[PDB]
């Protein structure tokens, strides 16, 4: 609490809980216990869903906080066809504790990250992982002979729009949301993009990312492309996708297809264990060379 | 949610019901207390309705639960007890009425009902609780 | 049909697998308190060796500390006729300062004897070294992030003829978005000069002298813990309450993120508080914020105003130990211990910290733990009302009683509209310099 | 906390209530045991009030729960049973009165109330337990 | 612990109470049993007292719980049923009396009491259990 | 992914928790953003090697690697780690439903189509505990995961 | 049981539990289930406290036995201002199972060590760790370059009273039980005792041990001394403390301040890891010396 | 274990009790099931004794529980319902009598008793369950 | 289920559970829920015992399945003097789910192995470990200097009846089922069989295996033999035992007593750790020899 102590030290208090979650898409959602729709920021908290607010826990230790936050799913609300397709994953929340008589008397209990959401029986139950969720994970590179970065990354900047690299064409023939026909296949090499981002920016799957595989053009530039996984929302054979090119993350495929061999961030040579414990025999090749 | 009808006219003597609050409470163990209210309103929470008429009234009452009921519809409720205020304190009630004139839209608090036969034409059912969902 | 005694089976998995999802260690747990579960941390690396495999992870370090490195792109043995190589040893990531004082397998080799070309590993993407024109320009690797050190025409004659395990003193400045704002020495100095000169000698006042040789490297504790959460991705990190010098911490790759940070929570003792979404990292002190009387606690779950637990005498950690790194001389694993005079009869509880710190400081830390772990025996388990909810999860409560008026720092706040607290006993005088003499 | 009114005058025969003592207790399995209380007062803890009048009294009684009530307000309570002392022992009561003349400010121990209709004009509600929060 | 008074004189017909024992027991499942007694004494454990007089008697009875009571004091108890022995067996009772003449110092087994109004002047309370702490 | 069941939503039994289908979606903070191996070279001098597969949107963390002591080639290892990074993000969704013993021929490893009003997402099943009421902890499995990745070699 | 089997094989038995704990101070305390004060040894068991006696467990394994022993705290009893200050820590108990008709018919169930005491709600609950508590702990020395023993220890005997080493002076100016003024500061060096035993032998804290730090004399021999930790009982500005001198546990501070450099029990030289894997280069200093 | 007396003569109408059999049982969910008992006797298990006389009989009855009772003594019990056999089947009872002539030594199944006063001289206690321990 | 789906898709169904366990001895036992004795194979399932059938569990993982299978023990049934002696250990079950109206409409739920049987209170409770019990165990040889196989094993075939090796003689003097007198002691060496199989093929212990020790003949060929463990069923001083000879599993005892030194399956020499890190000193014995 932040200077509502004058309100709070009195036994007569009226603090009704309320929270907003910001999805990965730009829209937020509103939730409150107050039973009347209220807002203080431009969020318009709705008591139509959400809000059981069960027992936020704390700890000086790096372990996260948690709140299961039982609620309801509906057409205005999360609606669960949105949730199942892949949204609300890294959804960021702030829980508030507003005075409903005066919403300028509020604070934040925690800012969470909403890890595990269990929906069932016409309702949803969503564990609010704490601020320290990212700690507790392994991050590192292991000197492997491929590359290590994605295309947009700072360790390999590319300017991914710099030429006719991206395929901007609108989609037809979505079939089972893994096969995609694509009317405008023609314009690129066969098997040009094999590990790319199928960002779909229109229609049902709005701003949803999949990964391509099997970039094959069968006849007259069809370019039938598979994906690893379902998009989770069916594209409607009229959506617009853009596909960034595919990186095999290898030195040969780096420098040939792309110009950016300088920004490699990989470890091509990496001699081996048997080199390390080897003592130099004075036989055969012992002049300076590639060792490859 | 409907606006269909009030109810069958008959209600037995004992149709109980009054407003609710959550108002969770800590009871500070070494002195007085402090307690919070998140409502600003009250669920009227009417209970213990009883239909008592002939069996001609029963078939329009069992399908009252069924036809316009299902589970999730209104059937505006008549109180034997547009904004109404209560001025008998210097505080105020100021409680809204979405429906006109004490009509308090509700829903039945039952997975099933239980109509009984008391005589050749007597139809009885002991309780139909409601909570007045908005 | 009925159920079996896999009712015990479904009680575990995943009946208890849901818990640690949403959540020597002998002394690690008491120092964090009830707190949270102390993750395995910092088995200190002695005999730093370089393995040339493909499964070792990229190390990271902050300040003057030796790191093993590993072989990437070694050419074939070249016989002059009595051998020669062209190594490249990759130390750590990020832009670093220069690598000095190389010593191989054994004591010491003079860097003037070598032909090494150090590289910062700049995100600016340093070009090829041109010693990899053995490979040629078309396949020359050009490492962006990692800071490799090549070696040129290295005679394998003095150390056998095999490849020796090289170990490198590395100085790495703390980076990250919180570090580039608020610059400390390592770029904040912006030209010091004033070399005292005026030439076995008078180094007895070096620990108190104004000149900054050696200790100019050591990064403030504020930005190193900011670098961890920056690499983990928490940019909402709040660290203005931290006051410490790091002097060469080192955690490897895949060290959980937090387990690298948790070694610092034992050394400098700081809260990792998280009042709000800022995740405030404040240094732990005894500064009392609450002043509760006994009349002002709420009615708890167990219907006791204050349940007070005093831990067992048989487990009080009578003597505590460290495994710090020497940090002034040749960086080697050392150990100091603090022994309580009355009860020295047992309970040795030691842990290993992989950072580097001096000699009087290590006996200061172990002198601090042996006092704290015996202070933190007492824990309190009370509930306080939401009338004063501004007791954040890491604050400390005066807690007036009829008998005592003993302070309590709090942990494991679980409120739901009734703040229920597992405190722990904390005194103010624990967090002081021990004021000991040096080596 | 209010100073609004006593109550509706009517209270049925059976309005029970008496002081409640924390009385934290150890109950040693040997035998005799010690005990202590942290109050130095006693919550009077009145229960089982009943309103019984016409339906004209009911609408000023159901909103008594609602308007100045909510959950968390005073409504000073009249006892049919400024410092009062009790001198019938050589010990003393010496229990304070914040309000004047046995008026004991309270709150109802209910999330909801339940008013019943027993005849064309009869209004009943079976219980309104209070505890006299300071 | 006090020596203050016996009690109000009135006690209704039904003031029950008799001695206790812990006497834990194993009931050896394939034969007879064996059982231990750690007391050598008995808690008399009187229950179900009822005050029934005018309301003039009530205010000296509600503060009987409060003033000399609190929780932790004596108020020597009168039995309608210095060492007394029981010689009707060839065994013996030989049970001590710390107080004189069947006065059995006790304490009430209640966190609260509950006095009721039965008519304009009738005061009733249904139970005040005691256990006779030493 | 060869579907054997084809349940509609109307054809599930009444479970223990009184939900026709409890559907759990795992945490985003633990999805294994990048996966690693420790295979053996299997063509040249047999040495420990490593490849990794990195998902392009979320590369920000969650490295999850394991070590397999078998020997396999270079394009195959990047094929396996390309398969795990797809599968471990597919296998986030788990379902916990109960199906009646009227169709008990759903063996413990079969895969259920599971028509819903919103989705029609397949589910392979685990931890069948029946006692005369087959109660199931499924997990989400797609068919396209189990394919050759078709990558070039070393 | 020891020859009460004649009493015990009869179903008519009367064995009432009872136990005595001996504190670290010389006094014992008595406890019984019998409801009448009884004694067999000079202990005077009181049924006023203690004694719920819940379920002593056993095991052939080295794991301890346990008994939570619920009871009551009072002014005659433990009283919890005694307990919180640091007493009853290594308190040794014996539980007995006496016949109250004849207290010469008794045995010991176990002799315990009373590890964890949890007091609350006007009562205490004290886990009785078994006989084997000391097993299960780590004891050892780790070749560290300091000393390893305390001053009174057998591995370094000192005769700690042999001269004007100890400071016997009575206390004034106790303040917050960490700072101690001490009227008779003068008589010793500045910063003489920095790791010593502040045994306080009078008044409230009777026989209570703290450790000193910051031995500084500000003016006219004041000798303001801090401590690491609170004593837990407030000294009353009239108590008598004695402070043994401070050992830095280092070879230089050993031999200079104290004479006992012979009984060192420490490991000063201890070459290092880098010495061990070092092969001898034939350059520079390779003559016999200190290596320091 | 004693041989002291039978009991007070008075026993009210309702003094219930009949033999109790271990009857360890398996209850196979298929159908028929087997069973066995390890007694070869039957605890007679008498309950619901009531003393009803004047208060002169009460003080020899409350210390009947106390003096020769405690918990763990005999007080041979009189049945209103040396080896007795039962020959009405072709099987046999053949149940022993350690005491003479239906005297069945028992113990009360109570930690406490509860004697009530119902009028100037009426003494009542509702139950004293026994089990006839050997 | 196997083509009873026509029976099962109807709500009117009548499938009554039933199972057979095959003991280590050749006899099987029958169990059913149907309450009437029924059979489809030659097993004659009895509803007199067994059959509570509680909650068979499953898993794609290698972990076993389980079913506790509460039931009753009786003279026709397991009878528990059979069970305690050492039978029913590796008892193999099949659980069936038969239609009692037509027993040709059945399947197997699982084929189990009945690991843990807990009997008590006149009943038994027997955990049915799943098909994958054998996985999860350690199997291997550790290069130890003895042998590694049993006498009948494929790795050392012996033809254990090839001469007067086995002692076929009928038993007398069983005493406490560890000592066995044996009337026909004479015929063999003293201490001939020290690790052999005391297979007892008649009477109470029918086909029960123990291991011998202390093969000593005291007078006139008595041959008093101990065992490691009780047989669990008392032999009746008239039973017939046969005892295969004893193998010390050592190269000297292999080749001397037995001819089969070829099929050794052991590792006699196995130099040692100190040999491995040893560098060859050019002093003393450095010619080719046994190293023994
Ligand atoms: S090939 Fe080049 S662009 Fe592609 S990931 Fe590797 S470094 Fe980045
Ligand atoms: S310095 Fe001397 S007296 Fe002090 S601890 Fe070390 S050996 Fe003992
Ligand atoms: S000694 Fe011969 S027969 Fe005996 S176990 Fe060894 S190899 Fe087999």
């Amino acid at each position: 609490p932040e200077s509502l102590k004058a309100h709070l030290q009195g036994g007569v208090t009226t603090l009704a809980r309320a929270w907003a979650l910001a999805r990965a898409d730009g829209r937020v959602l509103g939730f409150t216990d107050h039973d009347v729709v209220l807002r203080f920021d431009g969020i318009s908290f709705e008591p139509g869903s959400g809000m059981t607010a069960k027992a936020v826990l704390q700890g000086t230790g790096l372990s996260v906080d948690n709140t299961e936050s039982y609620g309801a799913l509906s057409s205005e609300a999360i609606t669960e066809a949105d949730l199942l397709a892949g949204r609300y994953d890294g959804a960021a929340v702030t829980v508030w504790l507003v005075n409903w008589a005066d919403p300028a008397m509020r604070a934040v209990i925690f800012r969470g990250h909403l890890g595990e959401v269990s929906r069932g029986a016409g309702a949803f139950t969503a564990e609010l992982r704490g601020l320290t969720a990212a700690l507790g994970q392994e991050q590192g590179r292991i000197y492997h002979p491929r590359c290590a970065a994605v295309l947009g990354d700072g360790r390999c900047r590319f300017d991914l729009t710099k030429d006719g690299y991206a395929l901007e064409a609108a989609l037809g023939g979505v079939d089972e949301a893994v096969v995609l026909r694509l009317a405008e296949g023609a314009g690129f090499e066969d098997r040009w993009f094999e590990k790319g981002r199928l960002v779909v920016l229109d229609g049902a799957a709005a701003g949803l990312i999949g990964v391509v595989k099997n970039d094959r053009l069968q006849a007259d530039g069809s370019r039938l492309i598979e994906l690893w996984q379902r998009l989770g929302a069916n594209p409607v054979a009229g959506d617009r996708v853009r596909i960034e090119p595919g990186c095999d993350k290898r030195a040969g495929t780096c420098r040939l297809k792309f110009d950016n061999f300088l920004n490699f961030r990989g470890f091509p040579h990496i001699p081996g264990e048997d080199w390390m414990v080897s003592y130099p025999v004075q036989s055969g090749t012992n002049d300076g060379g590639s060792l490859f | 949610a409907f606006h269909e009808v009030r109810f069958p006219a008959n209600l037995s003597f004992g149709s109980v019901g009054g407003p609710e609050r959550r108002t969770e409470i800590v009871t500070l163990s070494s002195g007085h207390e402090e307690r919070n209210s998140p409502w600003a309103h009250s669920r009227r929470h009417y209970d213990a309705g009883v239909g008592l008429r002939s069996l001609d009234d029963v078939e329009r009452l069992i399908a009252f639960f069924e036809a316009r009921g299902g589970q999730l519809h209104g059937f505006r409720w008549k109180d034997w007890a547009g904004i109404v205020s209560f001025n008998e304190p210097p505080p105020q009630g100021a409680r809204v009425t979405a429906g006109f004139e004490f009509d308090v839209p509700v829903r039945f608090d039952t997975d099933r009902i239980a109509v009984s036969v008391q005589s050749f034409q007597a139809g009885d059912l002991p309780q139909v609780p409601v909570v007045e969902v908005r | 049909a009925t159920i079996l005694l896999s009712a015990a089976g479904a009680a575990i998995g995943g009946g208890f697998g849901g818990t640690v999802l949403g959540l020597g260690r002998v002394i690690d747990q008491r120092l964090l308190g009830s707190g949270s579960q102390s993750v395995e941390t910092g088995r200190v690396d002695r005999l730093r060796l370089s393995s040339a495999s493909e499964g070792e992870a990229v190390g990271r370090l902050w300040g003057r500390m030796r790191v093993a490195g590993q072989v990437i792109w070694a050419t074939r043995f070249f016989e002059s006729a009595s051998y020669s190589l062209s190594l490249a040893l990759a130390l750590c990531e990020g832009e670093i300062l220069r690598v000095g004082r190389v010593w191989a397998d054994g004591s010491e080799i003079e860097v003037s004897g070598l032909n090494m070309r150090v590289y910062r590993g700049g995100e600016d993407q340093l070009p090829d070294p041109k010693i990899a024109a053995v490979e040629g320009a078309e396949a020359a690797p050009a490492y962006r992030g990692i800071a490799y050190v090549v070696l040129e025409d290295l005679q394998l004659a003095p150390f056998g003829n095999r490849v020796p395990q090289f170990t490198f003193e590395v100085v790495r400045a703390a980076q990250g978005a919180l570090a580039e704002a608020e610059p400390d020495l390592t770029r904040g100095l912006r030209a010091v000069a004033l070399i005292p000169g005026t030439g076995w000698s008078d180094g007895e006042n070096y620990a108190r002298g104004h000149w900054i040789s050696g200790r100019a490297v050591a990064q403030p504790l504020a930005s190193v813990v900011a670098e961890i959460c920056g690499a983990a991705g928490i940019t909402e990190i709040d660290v203005s309450g931290l006051y410490g010098l790091v002097r060469g911490y080192t955690m490897t790759g895949d060290q959980t993120g937090r387990a690298g940070l948790q070694a610092l929570m034992l050394a400098y003792g700081f809260e990792a508080l998280e009042r709000d979404g800022q995740l405030v990292f404040r240094m732990r002190d005894g500064r009392v914020a609450a002043d509760l009387a006994a009349a002002d606690l709420a009615l708890g779950e167990g219907e006791a105003v204050v349940e007070t637990v005093r831990a067992a005498e048989a487990e009080i950690a009578g003597r505590v130990r460290l495994a710090y790194v020497e940090a002034e001389g040749d960086f080697e694993v050392k150990a100091v211990e603090a022994v309580f005079p009355d009860a020295a009869a047992g309970a040795a509880a030691g842990s290993e910290l992989s950072l580097a710190l001096t000699r009087a400081q290590a006996q200061g830390i172990v002198g601090r733990w042996l006092a704290e772990a015996r202070v933190a025996r007492d824990t309190a388990r009370f509930a306080l009302p939401p009338s004063r909810g501004h007791l954040g999860t890491g604050d400390v409560v005066r807690l007036d009683l009829p008998e005592g008026k003993r302070r309590y720092r709090i942990d494991r706040v679980e409120q739901a509209g009734l703040i229920q607290v597992e405190a722990v006993r904390v005194e103010p005088g624990i967090y002081a310099p021990a004021d000991e003499v040096e080596d």
